[PDB]
């Protein structure tokens, strides 16, 4: 069986500007096999209300998933995505970089 | 957008001793998902995943659910046959993925019909473009190919791909016309972030675009910088649009040598962008 490690992007639907409701996205792609664990984290805490897309895959048969939740950014808070998959040593945490 | 596509993507994952294999199907028209089936759902049935699919009546959903359940049973049998072909252990979990669908040309003709499978993430068997022959990856698939030639599987798929596949896609394209027959151009800009007092990251953004296909490349005096460009995967906004960016780290005094070139169906002309301080 082929094993492919997930790519991880954490980003907002719209340009982030504080006090304005927005959507926090964690897109995980390029992985195989399909079992995966994904959490959205607010200040290191697991978030509730996180939905995800239906499992689909790309032309090379690797899988992708969008995890997403309503949120409203501000100066204090930090967000991140945490992903675990059999290709990884253990759960990988990628922080939301909001000024690219 | 002379060509439009419909695709069904199914994933079947065995879990021996832990129940029958899990089966998930999703359907797309171009880059817009419109249906799903999950065998682990409470009442497994084909369900709409686009608002423009909510005007189909219950007999449509019944037929779609029956076809998906029929396919799922065939895929469960196939996973068992494949494990035996490859002399694999009965304890391990394996994956069968299938893709099917059609490309509809601007004149209504079938540009291309597809039916292909992968086993554990590697190409296994594929319907050839003539919809009457097969390409097999190995001897396991050559055995599948013979069983499918015996049962006339190619002709069953050609009938569907040349007929109902295109008729369904046509109907979806009309029912969801305002979503599907749009070309939303990307909103683009370039950002600049110093990395030392002598170098800066230039990042070229494309946001809010549909469909997903896009080209975004950095050039230095017209020369492609693909080897020195960080280019992220095109990613969904979650609202039916897509996003992408590419970035290069450049000497401060060379910043105006760099241009970002963006091509997308929704753009009248390809874009040439530069860092605008
Ligand atoms: C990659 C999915 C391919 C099928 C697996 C899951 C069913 C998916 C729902 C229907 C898709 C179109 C399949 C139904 C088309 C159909 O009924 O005809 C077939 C050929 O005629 C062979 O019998
Ligand atoms: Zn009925
Ligand atoms: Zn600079």
């Amino acid at each position: 069986a082929i094993q492919r490690t997930p790519k991880i992007q954490v980003y907002s639907r719209h340009p982030p500007e504080n006090g304005k409701p927005n959507f926090l996205n964690c897109y995980v792609s390029g992985f195989h096999p399909s079992d995966i664990e994904v959490d959205l984290l607010k200040n290191g805490e697991k978030m509730g209300k996180v939905e995800h897309s239906d499992l689909s895959f790309s032309k090379d048969w690797s899988f992708y998933l969008l995890y997403y939740t309503e949120f409203t950014p501000n100066e204090k808070d930090e967000y991140a995505c945490r992903v675990n998959h059999v290709t990884l040593s253990g759960p990988r945490t990628v922080k939301w970089d909001r000024d690219m | 957008a002379g060509s439009h596509s419909m695709r069904y993507f199914s994933t079947t994952v065995s879990r021996p001793g832990r129940g029958e294999p899990r089966f998930i199907v999703v359907g797309y028209v171009d880059d817009t998902q419109f249906v799903r089936f999950d065998s682990d759902a409470a009442s497994p049935k084909m369900e709409p995943r686009a608002p423009w699919m909510e005007q189909e009546g219950p007999e449509y959903w019944e037929e779609q659910t029956r076809r998906v359940k029929d396919a799922a049973q065939t895929f469960r049998v196939s996973l068992g046959n494949l494990r035996g072909y490859y002399n694999q252990s009965e304890a391990g979990s394996h994956t069968l993925q299938t893709m099917s669908g059609c490309d509809l040309g601007p004149d209504g003709r079938l540009l291309r019909g597809y039916y292909q499978q992968a086993y554990d993430g590697r190409d296994y068997i594929a319907l050839n473009e003539d919809l009457r022959s097969w390409t097999a990856a190995d001897e396991a698939a050559q055995n599948t190919q013979r069983k499918w030639e015996a049962a006339g599987v190619a002709e069953q798929w050609r009938a569907y791909l040349e007929g109902e596949c295109l008729e369904s896609l046509r109907r979806y394209l009309e029912n969801g016309k305002e979503t599907l027959q749009r070309a939303e151009p990307p909103k683009t800009h370039v950002t600049h972030h110093p990395v030392s007092d002598h170098e800066a990251t230039l990042r070229c953004w494309a946001l809010g675009f549909y469909p997903a296909e896009i080209t975004l490349t950095w050039q230095r005096d017209g020369e492609d910088q693909t080897q020195d460009t960080e280019l992220v995967e095109t990613r969904p906004g979650g609202d039916g649009t897509f996003q992408k960016w590419g970035a290069v780290v450049v000497p401060s005094g060379e910043e105006q040598r760099y241009t970002c070139h963006v091509q997308h169906e929704g753009l009248p002309e390809p874009l040439t962008l530069r860092w605008e301080p």
